[PDB]
């Protein structure tokens, strides 16, 4: 914004042109490359923390009056699309 | 391995000249890292030593 | 009537109060904690901190 | 509180029956000719929720159990200061933590809750 | 001579045991048990 | 299992206690330190606490493995094309 530029940054003309060019250049290099296998990337990303999720699943086990399914069994039930939840 | 669940592998071997020494000319038969003590809380290793 | 109105309430999960961790959302140090041996015993205990002022949650291990 | 009544002939429980011409209730045994006259219109009872005060259960020779704790509270009857104390021996989920004391000498039962 | 006794995991439900011998008379933190 | 050391025997936790005992030292409280030393009963309770996590790892390794395989097999054939779809 104009007030932010002139009052907070105090950029000159050269620095302003440099910032605009750098912003455009760094944006144009962030698009995704055609050919990427995103399915296996997504599956690995979701299922790697699922391996470590077991350890801290039973923290809600520390509250006896909060016997609500969450963690490994809840993810299992979500994936199976079970028709009878606990 | 030691008797407190602290096991490892040999990573390099040095000769008596490159070994740090005390004022009495004693040399350690082996050297381990101290980054293994806190998270394992093996105070019995230190007491045994 | 008063007893029924009292008995219609839910379980209040009051957590331990402490003033050491700094929250990342509202930065109010009234952040509750809970710590346990849950990760593999090859590594130390795991703590989970939840801000009671805004609802932020995080983990330290 | 309905009580089972057995026939005096063959010890079988008596079933109810009505007398229309006199309009009176009787108990008859389906195996023999015995008939007895009902004393009350109360024959059966079905309660739903039990408003029973918690009971210490068996008390006989409870002072010889060596895994039972002790206390120095004073007996309200025989003025003795040695007794056994334990929690309610009925295993309901919602039972309160109200103690029960059995005196060593007079075998008197009392509780730590002195509600008037 | 009746100086020791063999106890299984069932009779143990009806006994009392003093762990140290000195606990039977009337660093770390050792508590005096009320029994 | 998220609770203090329950009554394994009838109305106690260890043969050295008395029936209907609810004191902290009798229900699994360790007031010592690793530098001081643990007394036998709190040592036993600590052993059970550790056993829980050991079991946790040893089995949920396999369960998580199965879930991971099913996930990767389900999604293995998805690709960004030149239409950007």
């Amino acid at each position: 914004a104009t007030r932010r530029v002139l009052q907070e940054y105090r950029l000159t003309k050269q620095a302003f042109d440099w910032v605009l060019s750098n912003i455009e250049a760094q944006f144009l290099r962030s698009v995704v490359h055609p050919g990427e296998m995103v399915g296996v990337l997504a599956a690995q990303s979701i299922g790697e923390p699922a391996t470590q999720m077991t350890l801290n699943t039973f923290h809600f086990a520390g509250v006896a009056s909060k016997k609500v399914t969450s963690g490994v069994p809840r993810l299992k039930e979500i994936l199976n699309v079970a028709k009878n939840m606990k | 391995a030691s008797r407190h669940g602290q096991k490892g592998t040999i990573g390099i071997t040095y000769r008596r000249e490159d070994m740090p020494f005390t004022a009495e000319g004693i040399v350690p038969d082996l050297i381990i890292n101290p980054h293994a003590i806190p998270s394992r809380m093996t105070v019995a290793h230190l007491i045994e030593c | 009537a008063k007893q029924n109105l009292y008995n219609a309430q839910g379980a209040t999960i009051e957590r331990s109060v402490t003033d050491r961790f700094t929250c990342g959302k509202c930065k109010e140090k009234k952040v509750s904690y809970y710590q346990l041996q849950t990760r593999s015993a090859d590594e130390p205990l795991t703590t989970f901190c939840t801000c009671e002022a805004c609802g932020n949650r995080w983990k330290f291990s | 509180m309905t009580t089972f009544r057995f026939c005096r002939d063959c010890n079988n429980m008596l079933y109810p029956r009505e007398d229309k011409e006199n309009n009176r209730l009787l108990f008859e045994c389906r195996t023999c000719s015995y008939v007895e006259e009902a004393g009350s219109p109360l024959v059966y009872r079905h309660e739903l929720i039990t408003n029973i005060g918690e009971t210490a259960g068996v008390v006989q020779d409870i002072g010889s159990d060596p895994t039972l704790p002790r206390s120095d509270r004073e007996c309200p009857k025989c003025h003795s200061r040695e007794n056994v104390f334990f929690q309610s021996q009925q295993r309901r989920k919602d039972t309160s933590m109200v103690l029960f004391f059995v005196c060593l000498s007079c075998s008197h039962i009392f509780t730590s809750d002195q509600k008037n | 001579e009746g100086l020791v006794e063999y106890i299984d995991a069932e009779e143990e439900e009806s006994i009392l045991i003093a762990m140290q011998p000195e606990d039977l008379e009337p660093k770390r933190i050792r508590v005096s048990h009320h029994a | 299992e998220g609770k203090r050391i329950a009554f394994g025997f009838v109305d106690r936790t260890l043969p050295h206690f008395s029936k209907d005992d609810y004191s902290p030292e009798s229900k699994g409280f360790v007031e010592n330190s690793y530098l001081r030393g643990l007394t036998p009963q709190e040592f036993f309770f600590h052993a059970m606490g550790g056993r829980e996590g050991l079991i946790d790892t040893a089995v949920k390794t396999a369960e998580t493995g199965y879930i991971q395989r099913r996930l990767v097999k389900a999604l293995e054939d998805i690709m960004v094309h030149y239409d950007n779809t």
